DNA sequence: GGCTTTCGTCAACCCTTTGCTTATCTTCCCT
DNA sequence: AGCAATTTAAATAGGGAAGATAAGCAAAGGGTTGACGAAAGCC
RNA sequence: CUUAAAGAGUCAACCCUUUGCUUAUCUUCCCUAUUUAAAUGUUAGCAGCCGCAUAGGCUG
């Protein structure tokens, strides 16, 4: 990402060497999401489902969000296995999950 | 504006008798015109000499031949009696315009010397030219009020020897007007 | 307008300035090389003469236009003009008498409504409130406006003739135009001696008049002088806004008159516009 | 045609800032009046009216309590208990770098002028404080009315004081407009039939309350016109400026 | 007959914690 | 032994995450700055 | 002759200690730098040999 750069496309250039980012690849790892509703093709797990290029979340507004199904899973409501699997994979991925 | 200032000035100069004046206006284009609207009314390079002390390099293009226009600097005139008594016989091609003209249609800076100069002689040209000449200051608003504190001085030193100040101002503010007959009194 | 950047600055709003409204921009201020401003003047004089409808052959005017000439004081002073109307920015009330007489000097039509729009301002009060009528006026550090509106200083509708300069009033000149104006001309032309007066005497025999008293006093003056397309000091030519500029006449020649002041910084000579600030 | 001779910089230090019982700091016009009158007696020019500027002005002491002189015993008779500290009475004392403007009416060449003034100061005492330096004096003419701003722009840089005037009292205005007050005259209570002690025994005297008028600080450039800023003593035992009220 | 020294006489609070203003600059013009 | 050319255009947009806290002590002194009135030796 | 005239504020010092700002991030797409042209300015101031010469001449 570059702003006053007085360049339009930057590379991610690791001493020179052409290399991409972390988390291009950790994204790619935890695109394994299937389990939302319209699901098509895997997405990036995602506390909302959220993609920047689409602009849609697909786990937003409908109950199937990471944050719902957490504090059901800790209340008693029995997950499912792919929403189980779903939280379990956002765990992995991490982020703060408070507010 | 547009009524022919100039030209009344030159009939009231003409109505006294025949003309010797100093036609002191500001710009070099605006003594261009004045000089153009003499040279085509009635008055030829014997009587007239437009002076303007720069050489500027603003000629006519186009036609030289069909021009009939861009009053020029030649004063075929008649050199005065006044030129003996000057350094080395006056000048050359300039002081003789100044000095040796009957009508002088002219910058402005080329008379207000006449008041006197800080360092050497160039106050006597325009003084000995303003002694024996009257003075037409025309649009005497657009000076500065230095310049019009110097062009009343000029209008004092020209009345001293009798001649007469035709202004040529719409605009007259009464101070101005007041200032410039109070010169020409004393 | 007042100066030559302010000018400039009217030139590049109206140049950027979207409207449906079609606007041919010229600039006629005196700081301009040898060749270039001689040819504004040859062209000027040809195109707004209208004794006779010889201009129709100078401008287009088959196509609905706006000429306009954005002019520093060098318009109101020598200048056998006529335009339609004119937007003057206030500077002295002989400005004012002085640009009226560049709007039908050759007509005899009468206007209707207003050809004139006169401006709220100077364009110096955003940079000096205390004095913004000094440059091309009788304002000064002795005699200060009470107010610079010109709601206060002027008629809000007038006719403007030469009655206002003939007429002469020394009262109310700290909140009105002209009483400023007549207020310097008697406090300065008067009928004393002092040193830079009229009446000297006594000083005629000593160098005070001519020191003091300067015949044509500017500023200091330098000239960068323009050789065959090179200029001489720092100048640094410019490429102008080139959207409205009706006509522009190319220069190789010529001096430009240069301020000391603004010798500091590059003139930065252009074509179209002659010196600026940037 | 006004003359005027400026004093640029004057630094003068021990300045006693108790310009009345109600008023502390600088000091008021009737000092500078009275400083103007000093001159028309030693030095024999005779002063109309005085522009002063402060550049500097600091009261010594704290913000809100100023530093008290420690006495001296010098009364006569009180031996024996001089060895214990002499009682304070107050007197607040302040340090200020001025600048002053003098109209003076002249004959002679500004040189002399310039060193009659120059030795007035070296003699002088503004506000009860020595004059600790002072630039050369140099003398400037208002012939016209930009000609006397020339000379009030030449006291750059140093804040005037102009008149603004009483509408009710002093302590009202101070507080709602926001103004300083000061000493512009005196106000004569009782004829004084013991002319023993005083300085001349032929002179009339009076005792006297501090009238005062309300004033602002407007810096000399600042200044309209000059002639408000010129104080001089008017003719209700007061001093007045030229131009009047300040508006 | 003042006159100068030293000792005795008479008191009692409710304080508040920066701005005041805020600097002396270029158009014409021709030489 | 100086000569080094001109115009023309420099990217639109979408985002700049909230949730937590921000210590509690104990100090902060007074020492001089009194003029009238009244006894009371003293020239 | 400016609320004129006049005046020593001195001294002294232990700010202590303590500390988890962590957490997760797709910058990304797009595309014509195009066309010219004398390097001139003598462009070199040399190689032998005639000589005491680093004086002066000759040879091509």
């Amino acid at each position: 990402f570059v702003e006053n750069s007085k360049l339009s496309k930057q590379l991610f250039d690791l001493n020179g060497q052409a290399a991409m980012h972390d988390q291009k690849i950790g994204n790619a790892i935890r695109t394994i999401d299937t389990w939302y509703e319209d699901a098509t093709t895997p997405i990036a797990v995602e506390p909302y489902g959220s993609v920047v290029r689409n602009g849609v979340a697909y786990r937003a507004g409908n109950k199937t969000d990471l944050f719902t199904l957490m504090d059901g899973a800790v209340n008693g409501k029995s997950l499912t296995e792919e929403d189980q699997m779903f939280v379990t994979a956002n765990l992995i991925r991490g982020g703060v999950f408070g507010g | 504006t547009g009524k022919g200032k100039t030209l009344a000035n030159l009939k009231l100069l003409q109505h006294f008798g025949n003309v010797r004046c100093s036609f002191g206006l500001g710009m070099v284009s605006l003594t261009k015109q004045t000089a153009k609207q003499f040279l085509d009314m009635g008055v030829d390079y014997n009587s007239a000499a437009m002076v303007t002390g720069f050489s500027k390099s603003r000629f006519n293009l186009g036609s030289e031949s069909l021009d009939q226009d861009e009053v020029s600097v030649e004063y075929w005139g008649q050199t005065s009696s006044l030129s003996k008594v000057f350094p080395n016989n006056n000048a050359g091609f300039k002081n003789k315009k100044l000095l040796s003209a009957p009508i002088l249609v002219t910058t402005t800076d080329h008379l207000v010397k006449a008041s006197g100069v800080k360092k050497g002689n160039k106050q006597m040209l325009p003084y000995v030219r303003c002694m024996h000449s009257d003075l037409v200051l025309d649009e005497i608003d657009d000076y500065g009020i230095e310049d019009m504190v110097v062009l009343a001085r000029l209008v004092y030193l020209t009345a001293c020897y009798g001649n007469k100040v035709i202004i040529s101002s719409a605009t007259i503010t009464p101070a101005i007007s007041n200032i410039f007959y109070e010169a020409y009194s004393s | 307008t007042t100066t030559i950047k302010d000018c400039v600055a009217v030139t590049q709003e109206l140049q950027n300035w979207e409207t449906d409204l079609s606007i041919k921009i010229l600039c006629y201020h005196s700081r301009f090389v040898g060749d270039t401003k001689a040819q504004m003047e040859e062209y000027l004089s040809k195109v707004l003469n209208r004794k006779g409808d010889e201009y129709k052959k100078f401008v287009d005017t088959t196509t609905p236009t706006a000429y306009i000439v954005v002019a520093t004081p060098v318009v109101e002073v020598g200048r056998d003009f006529d335009f339609d109307w004119a937007i003057i920015e206030p500077s002295s009330e002989r400005s004012i008498v002085q640009c009226a007489g560049r709007v039908l000097r050759h007509r005899s039509s009468t206007p209707t409504t207003h050809n004139i729009h006169i401006l709220k301002y100077p364009f110096k009060f955003y940079r000096n409130s205390n004095i913004c009528y000094d440059v091309a006026g009788y304002e000064s550090k002795g005699y200060k406006l009470k107010s610079k509106n010109m709601l206060d200083i002027y008629k809000k509708e007038s006719i403007v003739n030469s009655v206002n300069r003939l007429q002469g009033d020394a009262a109310f000149y700290t909140k009105s135009l002209t009483a400023l104006e007549h207020k310097v001309l008697l406090d300065k032309l008067t009928t004393d001696i002092a040193d830079t007066n009229v009446f000297v005497g006594g000083w005629q025999l000593t160098a005070n008049p001519h020191e003091y008293c300067k015949w044509r006093r500017g500023t200091k003056n330098e000239d960068l002088v323009l050789t065959d397309g090179k200029w001489s000091g720092n100048v640094t030519t410019t490429k102008p806004i080139q959207s409205k500029i009706w006509r522009k006449w190319q220069g190789e020649n010529g001096s430009i008159t240069v301020p000391e002041y603004l010798l500091d910084k590059t003139i930065c000579y252009n074509d179209f516009y002659g010196g600026y600030e940037n | 045609m006004r003359k005027f001779i400026i004093v640029k910089n004057v630094k003068v230090d021990g300045i006693n800032a108790k310009s009345s019982d109600i008023t502390v700091g600088m000091p008021p016009a009737t000092t500078f009046c009275g400083l103007g009158e000093t001159m028309s007696i030693k030095t024999g020019i005779v002063v109309k009216a005085v522009s002063y500027g402060s550049v500097k002005f600091e009261v010594r002491g704290s913000r809100f309590n100023t530093s008290v002189t420690k006495f001296a015993w010098q009364d006569r008779g009180n031996g024996g208990k001089a060895n214990n500290n002499s009682p304070i009475q107050p007197k607040p004392l302040a340090d200020g770098v001025f600048t002053l403007c003098f109209e003076v009416e002249w004959e002679d060449c500004a040189e002399v002028l310039v060193d009659k003034v120059t030795n007035f100061i070296n003699t002088a005492r503004i506000a009860g404080g020595t004059i600790a330096s002072f630039n050369k004096p140099f003398v400037k003419v208002a012939k016209d009315a930009e000609e006397l701003a020339s000379v009030k722009n030449a006291m750059m840089p140093c804040y005037v004081v102009v008149d603004c005037g009483v509408e009710v009292n002093i302590f009202e205005d101070a507080v709602n407009r926001k103004l300083q007050p000061m000493v512009n005259g005196y106000k004569k209570l009782e004829k004084i039939v013991d002319n023993k002690h005083m300085r001349d025994k032929f002179t009339p005297a009076y005792l006297a309350t501090p009238t005062y008028t309300m004033i602002g600080y407007k810096m000399v450039s600042n200044v309209d016109n000059f002639d408000q800023a010129l104080w001089q003593y008017g003719e209700n035992t007061k001093v007045k400026t030229i131009g009047g009220i300040y508006n």
